[PDB]
This record gives structure tokens, sequence and C-alpha cells, in this order.
């Protein structure tokens, strides 16, 4: 949606890892069946021994899932942005 | 917010670099009389704001991350500075 | 003619000079020269016959000039008839 | 008639439209891309299509506080300007040194005296929504380049 | 039929850049611009531009050829 | 095309729009 030349950067897919990794990190994202927190000891000991689906996968392939949805977005994200158009479909 | 992280790395990481060994070869061998130490301030001060503007989208408003590629970089943006590189950093700019 | 005849390698004049303002599609000009010229109808013996003229189908996707060269064989063949899909009947073909 | 440089930026563009279906761009589309700029040009004197023409007809076969396209038109005039140095070598160029180029480039379209300071105002503005987006990146003149991205 | 001419529009810049740049002048040379004989002259200079053969021989070449 | 490189009028800019608005009418 821009004229043309008469004679924006897509950054690359290895740049965009640490920008993901901050996403996770901010609570933002959260895994596909994330338990969290155990209540005890005990529970946490199994948990600190068992090696979940997520450990093993590759980096690019980890399911997530949201805290936030686009209506809050909308919602709190100033119309000042640019990327504010795109909050809807 | 990204006004501090840019503020904090400048008044942390300022005489970190000033008096690294890389530096002060290359000033001998561009043999620059007219430094001083607040040019030199200055020097990486530009360094840092650079990295945080071309970097910021990269890392975020991260300190932590920010503090790995102002070391990394350093040496190479140390070697494109001879003795048209003191004064004008848009120039500098221009060779790294 | 004869001068043109005696050319080495005439086969790859005429199929060039099919539709010269159309690029490529050089197997297929090949089918619109061969139709052309034609075979030779055998009727072998009398009691027996074979048809003789070379029967072409062009397919494909769209923007791929497989009307323009029907717009060129009618120009080119001493006797065309030109037709279209849904525009002609089984009546208006045959005979009414 | 089509100039003997449009034949290239012709081929040039339709080239960068078929990459994109790796609906699906025909030569269909070529040749409509002629045709839109002989129509285009059928709106104005002059019989050699430029290849500003082609670049109308390929946006409109593309596309299928302050508006959006006067801002959006901003954006190509300064992007280019300032690559234009970097081509040239000349000295770089501060905020108002670009405003004063960009109402000189539309002296005509500007209607009064007033609109004068109006648009003046609106290039700054639009320079802050640039420099914010990070097209732009300030170094110090306050001069403005092109950041890297 | 006797010969099916399937016909693929796949994309490729070297196979695009072939076709515009032929089509492009296609339309350069389609578009206009003893009088007679002058621009009968024009005519038969742009066959041999594109064309081994002049157009009107060649259909009496095939109509002396199919008789 | 970029024909308009260097037109680097004075202040009078502002007197060049009033050749275009009072004279319109
Ligand atoms: N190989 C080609 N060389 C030159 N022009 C072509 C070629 N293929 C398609 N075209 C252009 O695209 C258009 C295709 O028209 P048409 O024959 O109706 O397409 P279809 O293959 O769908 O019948 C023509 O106007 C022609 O100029």
């Amino acid at each position: 949606r821009i004229p043309t030349v008469a004679p924006i950067k897509l950054w690359l897919k290895k740049d965009v890892k640490n920008v993901w990794e901050n996403l996770v990190q901010l609570d933002f994202f959260t895994e596909k069946s994330a338990v969290g927190l155990r209540d005890n000891a005990t529970a946490a000991f199994y948990a600190s021994n068992y090696q979940f689906q997520g450990t093993m996968i590759p980096f690019d392939l980890r399911s997530y899932q949201m805290q936030i949805i686009l209506q809050e977005l909308r919602r709190i994200i100033p119309k000042s942005n640019m990327y504010y158009s795109w909050t809807q479909l | 917010n990204v006004d501090e992280v840019s503020t904090i790395l400048v008044m942390s990481r300022c005489g970190e670099l000033m008096e690294d060994s890389c530096l002060r070869k290359r000033i001998i061998e561009e043999q620059i009389t007219d430094c001083t130490d607040d040019q030199f301030q200055n020097v990486a001060a530009n360094f840092i704001h650079l990295i945080v503007q071309a970097f910021h989208s990269y890392t975020g408003n991260d300190i932590f991350a920010l503090n790995d590629l102002i070391d990394f970089k350093w040496p190479k943006y140390v070697s494109r500075i001879t003795k048209e590189n003191i004064f004008e950093p848009l120039a500098l700019y221009k060779s790294a | 003619f004869r001068k043109i005849s005696r050319d080495r390698g005439i086969i790859d004049k005429i199929i060039s000079s099919m539709a010269p303002s159309i690029y490529g599609h050089r197997d297929i000009k090949t089918a619109v020269a061969c139709s052309l010229f034609g075979g030779v109808p055998k009727n072998v013996n009398g009691k027996h016959s074979i048809r003789g003229d070379i029967n072409v189908l062009l397919l494909g996707d769209p923007g791929t000039a497989k009307s323009q060269i029907l717009k060129y064989v009618e120009k080119t063949a001493h006797r065309a008839v030109f037709a279209t899909g849904q525009g002609a009947s089984a009546v208006g073909l045959t005979a009414s | 008639i089509l100039t003997k440089e449009a034949r290239s930026y012709l081929v040039e563009k339709y080239k960068e439209l078929r990459k994109d279906d790796a609906y699906r761009i025909t030569v269909r589309q070529l040749e409509s891309m002629i045709r839109l700029s002989e129509a285009i040009a059928r709106a104005n004197c002059v019989d050699e299509i430029t290849p500003s023409f082609i670049a109308e007809a390929y946006d409109l076969l593309r596309q299928s506080t302050v508006t959006y396209d006067k801002y959006v038109s901003m954006m190509n005039m300064i992007v280019r300007k300032i690559a234009e140095v970097d081509r040239e070598g000349a000295e770089e160029l501060t905020a108002v040194d670009i405003v004063d180029w960009y109402l000189l480039q539309k002296e005509n379209d500007l209607g009064s005296l007033a609109e004068y300071w109006e648009e003046r105002r609106l290039a700054f503005k639009v320079i802050k929504r640039l420099v914010k987006d990070r097209i732009l990146m300030e170094i110090h003149k306050t001069v403005y380049v092109i950041h890297p991205n | 039929f006797d010969i099916l001419c399937v016909v693929r529009d796949l994309v490729d810049e070297e196979a695009d850049e072939r076709l515009a740049t032929f089509v492009v002048d296609s339309h350069v040379r389609s578009h206009p611009e003893n009088a007679r004989q002058r621009r009968l002259q024009r005519q038969r200079k742009k066959e041999e531009e594109i064309s081994p053969i002049p157009q009107e021989l060649l259909m009496k070449y095939i109509h002396y050829a199919r008789t | 095309m970029y024909k308009e490189k260097m037109p680097d009028s004075q202040a009078n800019l502002m007197d060049r729009l009033r050749e275009r608005e009072r004279r319109s009418a």
C-alpha cells in the first residue's frame, strides 16, 4: 500500500528468535498445557525429573497460547501505533 | 522504558570501554594526538546510542541483551576507526 | 518456390514462421505447422480410407495464447471456419 | 507508444509481480499494465509512456491527524530523496532541510499562504511518525539517515 | 486428436524475462507507426525482422504443397 | 521527474502563493 519508484524491513527469521524469547519471559505467551507451579515439594519433585514434550521439540514448533485477547489489545494499544489498524482481523 | 535503558548503559558502560586495550593500541597506530578522554567517552557513547537504535526492536527493552552486542561488535567497530573517523561519527558509521 | 525448397533445413524455417509474434511454444507451433500442411488422405485401394489432416488440441492455463493461435490459423489457411463453444449448436455445426 | 526504457521497467515489474505467486497473475496482466498505461497517457497529452505511468498501473493492479495516502505520499518522496545523497555523497539533511525540499516538490498543489504553514507543520509531525516507526535513524546537526532496516 | 499441447504457466524469472521482452516489443511493432509501394516495403521489412519467410509466400507455399 | 531539485527561494514563497490565491478569482 505504498506508491512505487520512478527511475520497511522484514526482519530475518534468525533475528526474531530473541524477540520471540522476550514474549515468553514476560508471560504474554504460555505453553499449550503449562501446568505451572506445583503446590508441594514432593509433587514438584516429579516435575523436576519428568521431561515433557516441549523440552524436546524444536524451538520453532512449541505450541503456545495467549493471555491477552485482540479486543484487549485494541482497548489498550495507542491509536498512534501503526499496527493499530491490524489489531482486528 | 526505552529512554532509561539508553541512559543506563551510557552511565554504566562508558568508563568500561574508554580504557580497553584495543582502542589505545589503535589510537597510537592512528597517532591521534588531539584525542581526549572527554572525546573518548562520547566516541564510545555514540556506539551505544547507535546499537540501541539499531537493535532495540531486536533485543527489546533489555539491559542484559545489549551489554553483549556492545562487547562483540566493539573490536570490529574499533578496527574501522581511522584518522578520518575521529571527528565525524557519520563517516565512521558509514565505514562500519 | 524451388529456390526456397533447396535451402538446407527448411523445416525449421516454416516452424519459426508460424505466428512469429508469439514467443516460445515451439512444440506447439510445430503442431500448427504440421496441421496446416496436413498429410496424405490415403484412400487405400479405394475400399479403405484414412483421414489425412492433423487434429490438434490446445490445453493449458489462461494467459497462454491458446485462442489467438486459432485467430491466426483462420488468417493463414486457405479455408477456415471459426466457432466458439457455447455460441455454437449441434444443428448449426453439422447441417440444418 | 511504449518507450524503450519503459520496456525494461515493464519486464522488471512483471517479474516482480510474477514472483509473488509462488489469484495468480498471467501475461494478460502484462498486457493490462500496457493498456492501463495507454489509458493514463490517453488522459494526458504526451504519447511517450514514461516509467511513471507504468508505476501507477503497477500500483493499481497490485493493490487488489493526517489521511493515509497524504502521509504515505510524503514517504516515497523523502525515502528516495535521502537515498540520493547516499549515491551523490553530498551532505546529509536535517529535518528543516528535508521539509524545505518537500514543499517545493508541490509548489503548484499549494493553494493559500495559510496552507504554507499548515503543510509545513504537518511535515515535521510526519518526521516524528517516521522516526517513531524507525525508518530514519537520528545521529549527530540533527542528522537523519536511513535507519539500518 | 493427434497432437495434444499441454501448457503450464509455471513461474521463473529467466523464462519471464525472455517472454516479456518479446511481448513488449510485439506491441511496439503492431502499433501504428508510390506510397503503396513504400508502405508495402515497410510491412515486409517488419516481416523480415521476425520471420524468415514472407507471409504471403508461405500462404501460397502451403497451398502449393497441399495441391 | 525529480526536476524540482534546487528552487532555493527566499521567504518570497509566501508571496508565491499570493499569486496563486489573489489572482485565482
Ligand atoms: N507465448 C505467448 N507469447 C506472446 N503473447 C502471449 C503468449 N501467451 C499469451 N499471450 C498473450 O495473452 C493473450 C492470451 O489470449 P487467449 O489466447 O485468449 O488466452 P487463452 O490461452 O486463455 O485462450 C493474448 O492476447 C496474447 O497476446
